[PDB]
């Protein structure tokens, strides 16, 4: 455990120290987990997260560098990133993010996301808060605390109600067979939010949220979404709203942008575009990798 | 595991990566100490049939026992265990497997109790840390049960087949795990063997692709067939009450 120069960074299972290597004096992120406070010892969630990250080695996924056991502690050594997307979006809100940077970020997120789905891993809770960026113009998927890997959940929603602004509508409708498409939806809402500086589905809670989506994308039916009316939480008494002129929703978007967003936002999980598929979308025809100046 | 959740976007190569991962885990678990001696031992029979009944009684996820067995083996082959702590190790392997695959958590206090004697949760938990240190805190494995589905994918089988097939293979695999002469065999070989026993001359995609599959995995027709006989031996000699009769 010594090759470090700790510094604070309210973390996850306790604190989260930013630190330096001793040999390499390199910035790293340390997640501290206690092994001697819980009835069953090492939390099953930590165990699942570790095995999950062990297989997720990709440039666009925060990398688990090492797992160190010391005393009554378990230290997860993650690669260190300076900040998250929420802070960034807020440090240029009026200024907006340049298209080349928005395109690059969405491009990387779809790469990390494609890698994830190729390993039977669903993130289930993608949002600005857990999409970290560094000073080399990279953005990475982080915090797989609500992930479903190999079909097994690291944690279920029932207790961890985060934010529902990026939750796919099939989850909201209690679909019992939801899968990888739910993450694509989250990215679709995040891709828009970047462009407009505003959250796509600014819903109040649980109930509103679903309607917030209906009042924007129109109440789905059996034509656009075969099987909706059979969803566990679908209600025949639902209000029949209609689509909104998307051209007015995400205005600064070019014919390709909405072309990609419209496919990441299909009500039908079967029609919704995949990560792999979106990678070959023309909107990514001219993708560079600009590197922003970070407000640190 | 509700089947093979989140697997639609997989392409042959991904399934191969997974197989390669169980190959490596098999190796890491095999470059042990006195490998054959552990698998032929009588104490391994008691330990696996015990964990097995415990899993059936507590009505555990069907992937808990399989992993618990893969983990018990690496622990026995990667460290020196005193006979007094055998039963305890079997409980830890069980406890750790639950933390990975179980829906209903598997409690240490309950396991200590099932162990009886001077065994306590506090002792099992101290043993779990030492065990996880051995496993470098990476506790999940790619089991033969898990492989069954990566193989059906590679053979572009229809969705509807998986279920019936998984359910026929599961029981054979569990028996194979309790037999040292069949449990020391590579994971895919056990998987393919059980799949042969259930799919051979019954499904056309099986019969059309099994040769290439075996070839790409370096498995000869001879190896597959021998394994099939090891598994059938494992099935015939399986006794749920072994740990009772002998222990
Ligand atoms: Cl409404």
């Amino acid at each position: 455990m010594e090759n470090f120069q700790k510094v604070e960074k309210e973390g996850t299972y306790g604190v989260v120290y930013k630190a330096r290597n001793k040999l390499t004096g390199e910035v790293v992120a340390l997640k501290k987990i206690r092994l001697d406070t819980e009835t069953e010892g090492v939390p099953s969630t930590a165990i699942r997260e570790i095995s999950l990250l062990k297989e997720l080695n990709h440039p666009n996924i925060v990398k688990l560098l090492d797992v160190i056991h010391t005393e009554n502690k378990l230290y997860l050594v993650f690669e260190f990133l300076h900040q998250d997307l929420k802070k960034f979006m807020d440090a240029s809100a009026l200024t907006g993010i340049p298209l080349p940077l928005i395109k690059s970020y969405l491009f990387q997120l779809l790469q990390g996301l494609a890698f994830c789905h190729s390993h039977r891993v669903l993130h289930r809770d993608l949002k600005p808060q857990n999409l970290l960026i560094n000073t080399e113009g990279a953005i990475k998927l982080a915090d797989f605390g609500l992930a479903r890997a190999f079909g097994v959940p690291v944690r279920t929603y029932t207790h961890e109600v985060v934010t529902l602004w990026y939750r796919a509508p099939e989850i909201l409708l209690g679909c019992k067979y939801y899968s990888t498409a739910v993450d694509i939806w989250s990215l679709g809402c995040i891709f828009a939010e970047m462009v407009t500086r505003r959250a796509l589905f600014p819903g109040d809670s649980e109930i509103d949220q679903l309607f917030r989506i209906f009042r924007t994308l129109g109440t789905p039916d059996e034509v656009v979404w075969p099987g909706v009316t059979s969803m566990p939480d679908y209600k025949p008494s639902f209000p029949k709203w209609a689509r909104q002129d998307f051209s007015k929703v995400v205005p600064p978007l070019d014919e390709d942008g909405r072309s990609l967003l419209s496919q990441m936002l299909h009500y039908d999980p079967n029609k919704r575009i995949s990560a792999k598929a979106a990678l070959a979308h023309p909107f990514f025809q001219d993708v560079t990798k600009p590197v922003p100046h970070l407000r640190l | 595991f509700q089947g093979f959740l989140d697997s639609s976007l997989l392409n042959e190569e991904d399934c191969r990566q997974m197989i390669y991962r169980s190959e490596r885990e098999h190796d890491a678990r095999m470059v042990g100490v006195n490998v054959d001696q552990h698998f032929t031992s009588q104490y391994r029979k008691v330990l696996t049939t015990w964990m097995f009944c415990v899993c059936k009684d507590l009505r555990q996820d069907n992937n808990v026992f399989p992993l618990a067995v893969a983990l018990l083996d690496e622990l026995f082959l990667s460290t020196r265990i005193d006979r007094e702590n055998y039963q305890s190790t079997a409980a830890v392997a069980l406890h750790i497997a639950g933390k990975v695959r179980a829906y209903m958590p598997i409690k240490a206090t309950q396991l200590a109790y099932l162990c009886g004697g001077a065994t306590t949760a506090d002792k099992l938990l101290t043993l779990e840390v030492k065990s996880l240190d051995t496993l470098s805190w990476v506790a999940d494995r790619c089991l033969s049960t898990d492989l069954i589905c990566y193989i059906l994918h590679i053979m572009h089988a229809p969705r509807e087949d998986y279920l019936n097939i998984y359910n026929l293979c599961r029981p054979k695999i569990f028996c194979a795990l309790c037999d040292g002469r069949s449990a020391m065999k590579r994971p895919v070989l056990i998987t393919l063997a059980c799949m042969h026993l259930t799919m051979n001359q019954k499904y056309d995609y099986y019969e059309n692709r099994i040769d290439g599959v075996c070839k790409s995995l370096y498995i000869t027709k001879e190896e597959l067939h021998q394994c099939c006989d090891l598994v059938d031996i494992a099935i015939v000699s399986f006794d749920e009450n072994y740990f009772k009769i002998n222990a």
